[PDB]
């Protein structure tokens, strides 16, 4: 009613309809390396008139938990505003343990208010969570209606079926330095119409020193070469 | 700061054959100053029961709204009057509906019951009540009550026959103990106000005592 | 007919339907009429019997001593308004020791009735009340209907084939400031008689008065307090 | 024009339906066939004409022709009968 | 059409009687009274070998002196002995007396009634019955519709195969076969035993002797007695 | 015909709750077998995508308290809060009473909460099945099965998954009570595993099994990792090679 | 329609015109307001001769000078006679006197309708300083004086031969044999003392049963 | 103040004074200290006798409707707890009542002191008010459980007799109940000076 | 239509909400008004039906005071237009207990049409079935009035009229000269306008209440009276 609700016999039916939505356009591919993990996303804005520095798609919730979405923006704002308040809650409850992957597991968990006390409409948008306060990274995507399922690649796009074929058959693998995050500009180049570039891509990455959305230049400049 | 204060006042009620007398002086004061000469201390509520309010003349003003209001109420929700034993019994659960902060007052009511006998209930500021023959409340209980009883109940007299108290003659007592105790107690005097109820109805006459 | 069936939704056409069925509920109900005059108010209303050995109901409700109301249709939500209106007016009696205006508690009342009319889940309250009051500008004689919409009326009469009691009335209500109060309750029963069938006839029984006026409290006359007003009748069913 | 009803029988409509009714069959009215009109408010014609086949299915259930006699029976099954109406 | 806790165009509830129909899924419940004994059976018949029988818990005390028994749903069975186990350690807390059977059986048919009423809360599709010693000696049994209502019965008879098993206690309820404890449980037996197979163990039931405490019979003391039934309907040729 | 989930039926069915519960096979697969000095769980694991990195390290098994763990087969929405409640009175018993909390009680618990949600109010039904092991004080080892309809019961080797009837008859055809031991439930709850789940030969990945055991005055619920279980694997292999070959 | 607060297009709000309607399921009951007292016949109309006849009771004494027969949902009347002895106490209790009928009435009518609508018929009976009285309170929260009512499935074949049989001046006497020939003609079976209630109010006397099967002294000469 | 109630085998004796006061000055002699609960229930003032006659009307109709809810008379040792837990949620609000209620139920007469502070124990015999301490003396000297009733009014007169003699704040009027299976009566109200009159021997 | 115009909170296909498009019919059904703005006040004026001789003098008036310098001139669902009227009075008088001095008609008129926006927000309650006028004059801010819809927002208006027939009444408001006409002209040109509009052509005869406010009346929105304004309604016939 007020809640997740709309579940017929053996069916989710709302959550399903949810689940369709969230397939949107917007791939915002998540591969989990050995030193970190990288969560790089596509910002194909409707003409020049729009800007990309003025609205982002990666946010750092914390001091090392970056986050990447998909469909459903307005409603992934909100999210994200209740994940940093989430986390700031927790950090000041059990103060200072530097929580980043000790909490993105956490983090995680208490994405519970994110779907299961859905608010009449359940949230439209799926997240990929990366954090690496541990000494190993983490990779983590809640849905409309699930919770964690500690992904080590995966893409949310229009394509998302065939970006994760591509990154399973380029071989994500478990060897791959921090510098996977070329593999991911390359999924991201199956599931991309156009030239990409500095601006039309955003990229954020979480090694074990913290989380950092890379600028403009770090993008273009591992662009280049591609 | 303090929310009561002694304003003075007092009233007093007989129960005669078939008379209520309900008598009570008009004199409000407070400390060392008098307000005025002309403040009742009666209240009809009924054509049949006269309540007498002594003490904070707030409470005894609100006491007395919130009584003609609830009288009201049962009136309509019951299509008839109070009896005198029932607004005494509803003024007793208001009094105690307010024990931890009490109307710090004395109330006593005077009327006529359904068997048409004078009835007359003595009320405690917390709610204690219990039907008497005559009783008298305010700051001049104590040397007005003494007079009424010994006279009325013809205690500590012996060879006397207890004849039952025509109107007159109870008139007559009112009038005597109030001028009796008006002058001992500076919280009595300059007038005196008094309610005879009966079949008839009420019948009040107003009387001028000292004017100290 | 969809638009039909809530009190909040609006039909295209314009009004809503919702409180145009509540004003039915007191068109399906006892007759009563209520007239003012120079000095005084009078109510006369239709007691219905359901049979000969119950009662002939209730009706001409008391609310306070210069207050007096009358009430036609439903009426499950209308001792509920009598009970708010006795409340309001001892309010009055409580705060400021004057009897509340007539107006003012028309103006509450309607006030308070509106909210229903638009509130989810509430139905309006559909009772016609003929509200016989005597504030300081003489007295007065009010009329709420279900839609929250009072009026204000020399005489005013409402229930089941109220009309001819309505045309009567406005065919007479020249000559109903300069009457005397056997005169106008007079005018009052014979007003109430030509509403029923011609079977049906003023009975001692069937009938309630109440007059509120300058010297004079509300009081709810019948069977024996009606005889001398039923008096005279002039019976022309 | 001239609309009209009625499908209202009271106690007087009903016991001459009764008698009528009672032209057929072996009956004859030496029953208090009142009683069953009172018994039954506003029971129409026919449902008269059902209690009165109903005495005649009892009587033959009986094995018995005779009905004019045949009174107490009568009352025994229309009263039983309107019960069964009213709540089988 | 309409299938929710309101009055339907004929009356009824229509909600309310669903739930008294489902009190028919469930297991028949046999009980009766004596002066000397309440007992009172259940005969489940589905045990896997899998499962523990410990816990089927069909039958169940509540304050030692009263024993309540299932019909029909068994999560809303166990919530209402949770909440009436409840209230009878607030009635020992509050009115020193112990518990009466006659109490308890009203606080169980309030809260029904209260669940039936308004459209949130399901009225509790569970049919109990209540056996037990009073204070004052005398054993007394209580059946609860699952609407709103208690009905002190000699005979309970409630679950499938209840209008059978009911026919046949009142056919023979003898007091002259009640009298002592074995012929009261012999009786309660060969009642509850035609009920289905009844065939090797499926009997379950409970004992509860003046002032001791709920006794649950004995599968081979329950064998003992059903031998005793047949010796009885032997040499009846 | 559905509706609001405070309904009933003609016939007097809670058609929402039973569609539910049916539901509750559908999908998850996790089986309990209660034997002397320890009952383990086996869990079926559906989603097994090389992409994962199984960090959880438990996702179908979930410890609520230090002498008792959970297997929910419902959705996982409802199963996360559902374990979390269930945790959350668990730790409140042992706040209350200084003591571990009975089996029984902790189930009839939060069967009473799903009761409360399929009875009261226009609230779902709490659309998980979840099974318990456990050990305490007055009953030792316990296993209970609790379903969607608040109707827990007290088993000792039964499934909740997809195949469930499937399941539950090859433990019915190869269960003996009293001479069970932990190795033979092992065994057995390989076995029927294997049963269930049609490829043969199950990794020791799609499969995740816990044991809980008493040590000396204190509860062990361990997790069989992944050289363990596939040890026990082949044995089962050796022991069905020789039965197969012995003919 | 449906809803419980909608009213109908033509002049009368529905759902409460069907829970009016729920004395029809009810049992009959029949009240006669006499000056001698009350007298109050209900049926217990007994299913099985396993139930206690004690435990089916139609027929609740509300206080020592108050009477109430219930006819239709009994565990509604449950509530709504609970209601009513708590008001009754509580103005005994405010006002040290005996509440009036009329006004226990009036309450329980006000508590009627405030949840869907209760669907029991009332006929309250109690002795007053205005001599014995009976009233009529209808599930729809109203209520009206009567001297003679019948309630209940055949509600309208008892009233309508309590309209004849009555009279302004009979006495207690005559009321319940004119009370229990009416109901043995209603009912299906007879008027056996295991089967039948009867409630007598008196002014001089609390209203107890009537004798307790030692009442065939009536029934006999019925 | 100062009531007094023992139990025997022919049933409950309750004396109670008539005498309230407020200070120095006495209110009245002829208040009814003895509150008639319900035809077999009686309850006693002492401390605020306002809060006692409240709590006890309270407690009356508490237990009628307890008696009209369940058809049967309410027990004593019931009603007893009933009024200490209505009691105690005002526990330490300041109100000062002591009460000894009496009756007589299935298992026999029974008779509970309820305090305002919380004391609710049953017991022989109990005395209340400020003469209670000079009454529990003569009661217990004169006191048996095999006493006649006649012995019983004597020994309630004279102990509250002397209770009123040695106390300031008790006097008048010397009321008198006998609590018995059929419920309690009225037994008698005699004046203390009559009562010095006839005792002066 | 069908199923989009239900409840306020559902949007139509193209954009629009239907329940605030019926409610504007109630007021475009009810009776008309006017209100204009003279050079140093603002004058009111509004004819109202008596359905029925048996109603005393003019009762349930269109007109209203909700403040002692604002006044309100509605039309439409009457019941609903006395709510809102006393929901305007309490915002006055709110405002000067809070901050002083006189509520401006403009924050008024803004603060009135948001409470009517947020009634027609939502879905459990309805939009208002009334649209208004509010004038009111001071030395310091001139004379203002400002018109509500039943959903829509105040606006500013020299002469305004909302009712059965807006644009018949307009097409003469525009014809009149404002802006140079003192306010009594005003008053007897308001009562023209009203008399030009239709009265008894297919309706019973009309009462004709008008407000005023000013610097003649130093603010103190009130009644004009009705005893020297006859003469005004007689102007008007002729």
């Amino acid at each position: 009613f007020s809640l997740t609700t709309f579940s017929p016999s053996g069916k989710l039916v709302q959550i399903e309809y949810a689940l369709a939505a969230v397939a949107g356009g917007a791939p915002s591919v998540g591969i989990k390396a050995a030193n970190g993990v990288v969560l790089a996303t596509e910002k194909k804005q409707k003409s020049i008139l729009y800007d990309e520095r003025s609205v982002h798609k990666v946010e750092p919730i914390t001091k090392h938990i970056g986050l990447v979405y998909s469909g459903m923006g307005p409603d992934y704002r909100v999210l994200v505003h209740r994940a940093r308040k989430l986390a700031q809650q927790y950090y000041l409850v059990y103060q200072e343990p530097i929580p980043t992957a000790q909490l993105v597991q956490r983090v995680a968990s208490v994405m519970q208010e994110y779907t299961q006390s859905g608010g009449v409409r359940p949230f439209g948008v799926s997240l990929l969570i990366c954090g690496w306060n541990e000494g190993r990274p983490y990779l983590f995507q809640s849905d409309p209606s699930g919770a964690y399922f500690a992904w080590k690649a995966t893409a949310m796009g229009k394509n998302y079926v065939n970006g994760k074929t591509f990154l399973e058959k380029r071989y994500n693998e478990d060897l791959e330095l921090e510098d996977a995050i070329h593999t991911a500009i390359l999924t991201l180049k199956e599931s991309f119409e156009g030239q990409m570039t500095e601006d039309n891509i955003e990229v954020g990455i979480c090694n074990e020193a913290g989380f950092r959305r890379l600028t403009p230049t770090e993008v273009k400049d591992y662009l280049a070469a591609i | 700061f303090s929310p009561y204060v002694f304003n003075g006042g007092t009233i007093l009620a007989i129960a005669g054959e078939d008379f209520a007398i309900v008598a009570s002086d008009t004199r409000l004061s407070e400390g060392f100053s008098i307000h005025t000469r002309d403040s009742p201390k009666c209240y009809k509520l009924t054509d049949k029961t006269v309540i007498g309010c002594s003490g904070f003349h707030g409470d005894c003003l609100t006491l007395t709204k919130i009584i003609e209001a609830r009288l009201k109420m049962y009136k309509h929700s019951n299509n008839k009057a109070m009896t005198t034993g029932a607004i005494a019994a509803m003024l007793s659960t208001i009094l105690y509906s307010r024990r931890f902060f009490p109307y710090y007052v004395y109330n006593i009511i005077g009327g006529l019951d359904e068997e048409g006998k004078g009835a007359v209930y003595s009320f405690d500021p917390v709610g204690s009540y219990q039907r008497d023959s005559f009783k008298a409340g305010g700051s001049a209980s104590a040397m007005l009550q003494p007079l009424l009883d010994n006279q009325v109940g013809f205690k500590n007299m012996q060879n006397v026959e207890h004849v039952p108290l025509s109107l007159d003659r109870a008139m007559r007592l009112v009038k005597d103990v109030f001028i009796s105790a008006a002058e001992r107690d500076v919280y009595t005097g300059d007038a005196l106000r008094i309610c005879i109820v009966t079949k008839e109805g009420i019948r009040e006459e107003t009387v001028s005592l000292r004017k100290d | 007919n969809q638009y039909d069936n809530d009190v909040t939704v609006w039909s295209p056409q314009g009004r809503i339907h919702q409180i145009e069925y509540a004003m039915e509920a007191v068109k399906q109900g006892s007759a009563t009429v209520g007239l003012k005059s120079k000095t005084h108010a009078v109510l006369v209303a239709l007691k219905r019997a359901q049979s000969e050995l119950a009662a002939h109901q209730k009706k001409i409700l008391h609310v306070d001593n210069h207050i007096g109301i009358s009430i036609a249709g439903l009426t499950a939500d209308a001792r509920l308004l009598c009970n708010f209106m006795r409340q309001e007016c001892l309010d009055s009696r409580f705060v400021f020791d004057r009897p509340l205006p007539v107006s003012r508690l028309v103006s509450l009342i309607g006030s308070k009735t509106q909210i229903p009319t638009q509130r989810y889940g509430r139905r309006p309250y559909g009772v016609g009340l003929l509200i016989a009051g005597y504030d300081d500008m003489g007295p007065h004689i009010f009329q709420t209907c279900p839609s929250a919409n009072y009026f204000d009326c020399r005489a005013m009469s409402i229930g089941a084939r109220s009309q001819s009691a309505r045309t009567y009335l406005e065919r007479h209500m020249s000559e109903f400031m300069e009457c005397n109060l056997n005169e106008l309750v007079k005018h009052g029963l014979r007003a109430l008689r030509e509403t029923l069938p011609a079977e049906q006839d003023l009975t001692t029984k069937n009938v309630s008065i109440g007059i509120v006026g300058k010297d004079l409290e509300f009081t709810i006359y019948d069977d024996d307090d009606v005889s001398p007003f039923l008096e005279g009748l002039e019976e022309r069913p | 024009d001239r609309k009209i009803e009625f499908s209202l029988p009271d106690l007087e409509g009903r016991t001459h339906i009764f008698k009528i009714h009672a032209r057929s069959m072996s009956v004859e009215r030496d029953i208090r066939f009142e009683l069953l009109a009172r018994l039954c408010p506003n029971s129409t014609g026919a449902e008269i004409r059902s209690v009165c086949t109903e005495a005649g299915m009892f009587a033959i259930r009986a094995r018995r022709k005779i009905a004019t006699e045949k009174d107490f029976l009568e009352a025994v099954n229309k009263v039983i009968k309107s019960y069964a109406k009213f709540s089988a | 059409d309409r299938a929710i806790t309101v009055f339907s165009p004929d009356g009824h509830l229509f909600q309310v009687e669903y739930a008294q129909e489902a009190v028919k899924k469930g297991s028949t419940a046999v009980g009766v009274r004596g002066r000397d004994i309440v007992v009172l059976g259940v005969e489940k018949k589905s045990v896997a070998k899998l499962q523990d029988e410990r816990t089927v818990r069909k039958i169940c005390a509540l304050d030692d002196n009263v024993c309540m028994a299932f019909a029909g749903l068994t999560a809303d069975a166990r919530i209402v002995i949770n909440r009436a186990r409840v209230e009878c350690q607030s009635h020992r807390l509050t009115v020193e007396d112990p518990v009466t059977v006659e109490y308890i059986t009203r606080y169980i048919a309030s809260l029904k009634q209260r669940y039936t009423q308004s459209n949130g809360r399901r009225p509790f599709g569970i049919s109990a019955l209540i056996v037990g010693f009073d204070f004052d000696g005398t054993p007394r049994l209580y059946q609860t519709d699952p609407s709103g209502t208690y009905h002190a019965w000699k005979a309970n008879a409630i679950g499938r195969g209840a209008k059978s098993v009911r026919e046949f206690l009142e056919k023979n309820y003898t007091d002259e076969a009640i009298e002592t404890d074995d012929l009261t449980i012999k009786l309660v037996i060969k009642a509850l035993l035609e009920v289905v197979q009844s065939g090797g163990k499926n009997i379950e039931l409970a004992v509860m002797r003046r002032d001791q405490s709920l006794k649950i019979l004995n599968p081979e003391e329950i064998e003992k007695y059903v031998a005793e039934i047949e010796k009885e309907k032997e040499e009846n040729e | 015909y559905d509706s609001r989930t405070t309904i009933f039926s003609p016939e007097g069915r809670l058609y929402q709750v039973e569609y539910a519960m049916e539901a509750i096979g559908h999908a998850g697969t996790c089986l309990g077998i209660l034997a002397n000095d320890g009952v383990l769980l086996a869990a079926e694991r559906r989603n097994i995508h090389k992409l994962l990195d199984e960090v959880f390290f438990s996702e179908k098994i979930y410890k609520l308290n230090e002498d008792m763990a959970c297997s929910v087969a419902g959705i996982t929405s409802d199963a996360n809060v559902l374990t979390n409640e269930l945790r959350l009175i668990a730790q409140r018993y042992l706040l209350q009473y200084q003591e571990p909390i009975p089996c029984e009680q902790l189930v009839t618990a939060l069967c009473d909460i799903k009761q409360a949600y399929t009875q009261f109010g226009g609230k779902r039904p709490f659309g998980v099945s979840l099974l318990y092991i456990g050990w305490d004080k007055h009953y030792g080892f316990q296993l209970y099965q609790s379903d969607p309809s608040g109707n827990y019961g007290g088993w000792k080797a039964t499934c909740i998954g997809n195949n469930s009837a499937a399941a539950v008859s090859m433990l019915k055809q190869d269960y003996k009570e009293g001479e069970m031991t932990l190795k033979s439930a092992l065994a057995l709850a390989i076995k029927v595993l294997n049963k269930t789940m049609d490829v043969s030969k199950l990794s020791a990945e799609k499969v995740e099994i816990a044991t809980l055991t008493r040590e000396n005055g204190k509860t062990v619920i361990r997790v069989l990792k992944q050289k363990e279980v596939e040890q026990l694997i082949k044995k089962h292999e050796e022991e069905e090679a020789k039965a197969e070959r012995e003919k | 329609d449906r809803g419980v607060n909608t009213f109908s297009p033509e002049g009368r709000l529905f759902q409460v015109e069907y829970a009016i309607e729920a004395i029809k399921l009810g049992s009959t009951a029949i009240g006669i307001q006499t000056s001698e007292g009350v007298c109050l016949a209900v049926e217990k109309r007994i299913t099985s001769p396993l139930m206690e006849p004690s435990s089916i009771e139609k027929i609740v004494e509300i206080d020592a000078h108050i009477g109430c027969a219930m006819s239709g949902l009994i565990a509604d009347a449950k509530t709504l006679i609970d209601k009513a002895r708590v008001e009754t106490q509580n103005h005994w209790f405010t006002y040290n006197e005996t509440m009036t009928v009329e006004s226990v009435t009036q309450a329980v009518s006000n508590l009627a309708l405030q949840s869907r609508p209760f669907g029991v018929a009332l006929l309250f009976g109690g002795v007053d300083e205005k001599g014995p009285q009976l009233f009529h309170m209808d599930p729809s929260g109203t209520f009206v004086q009567c001297d003679a009512r019948a309630i209940g499935s055949a509600s309208e074949g008892a009233q309508s031969s309590l309209q004849e049989v009555y009279h302004k001046s009979m006495t207690l006497k005559e009321a319940i044999k004119s009370s229990l020939i009416i109901l043995k003609q209603v009912m299906e079976e007879k008027l056996n003392a295991t089967n039948i209630e009867l409630a007598t109010v008196q002014p001089g006397q609390n209203f107890h049963m009537f004798t307790k099967e030692e009442l065939e002294e009536v029934i006999k000469d019925i | 103040t100062t009531t007094l109630a023992f139990k025997f085998r022919h049933g409950v004796i309750v004396a109670a004074d008539s005498r309230a006061t407020a200070g120095a000055y006495i209110a009245s002699q002829t208040v009814k200290k003895v509150i008639e609960i319900n035809p077999y229930l009686l309850g006693t003032m002492a401390g605020g006798a306002a809060d006692c006659s409240f709590w006890e009307r309270l407690l009356a109709r508490q237990c009628r409707i307890y008696e009209l809810r369940n058809k049967e008379r309410i027990s004593v040792a019931a009603a007893s707890k009933l009024l200490a837990n209505m009691v105690y949620q005002y526990k330490g609000m300041g109100l000062s009542m002591g009460t000894m209620i009496c009756g007589w139920d299935k298992r026999g007469p029974g008779l509970y002191y309820v305090d305002s502070e919380g004391n609710r124990i049953s017991g022989a015999t109990f005395s209340v008010g400020s003469g209670s301490v000079y009454a529990y003396g003569v009661m217990d000297r004169g006191y048996s459980y095999d006493l006649e009733v006649e012995q019983a009014y004597d020994l309630a007169r004279r102990a509250i007799y002397q209770a009123t003699y040695r106390d300031a704040y008790s006097g008048g009027a010397v009321n008198l109940y006998h609590v018995r299976e059929d419920g309690w009566i009225r037994v008698s109200s005699d004046n203390v000076a009559d009562l010095h009159e006839k005792y002066s021997g | 239509g069908t199923g989009y115009d239900l409840s306020a909170s559902t949007f139509s296909p193209d954009g629009r909400v239907f329940q605030v498009e019926y409610a504007m019919k109630a007021v475009e059904n009810s009776s008309t008004a006017i209100g204009i703005r003279c050079k140093d006040g603002v004058v009111f004026g509004v004819e109202k039906l008596v359905l029925s001789k048996l109603y005393e003098e003019g009762s349930n008036k269109r007109l209203f005071n909700v403040d002692r310098h604002v006044g309100m001139a509605v039309a439409g669902l009457l019941a609903d237009a006395r709510s809102l009227a006393d929901i305007a009075r309490e915002e006055a008088s709110n405002f000067r207990s809070n901050f002083g001095y006189n509520i401006p008609l403009k924050h008024l008129a803004d603060r009135v049409a948001m409470y009517v926006h947020a009634y027609t927000l939502y879905s459990a309650v309805r939009p208002f079935g009334c649209s208004f006028m509010l004038g009111s004059y001071s030395v310091n801010d001139g004379a203002q009035l400002y018109m509500i819809d039943p959903s829509g927002v105040s606006y500013g208006y020299w002469g305004c009229a909302i009712g059965k027939a807006r644009q018949a009444a307009k097409t003469e408001i525009e014809k009149l000269q404002m802006k140079e006409m003192t306010c009594r002209d005003i008053v007897k040109e308001v009562a023209k306008i009203i008399y030009i509009v239709h009265d008894e052509v297919k309706d019973k005869a009309f009462e004709l209440e008008l407000s005023w406010v000013g610097e003649l009346t130093n603010g103190r929105h009130e009644i004009v009276p009705k005893d020297i304004r006859e003469e005004a309604e007689k102007y008007a016939k002729e």
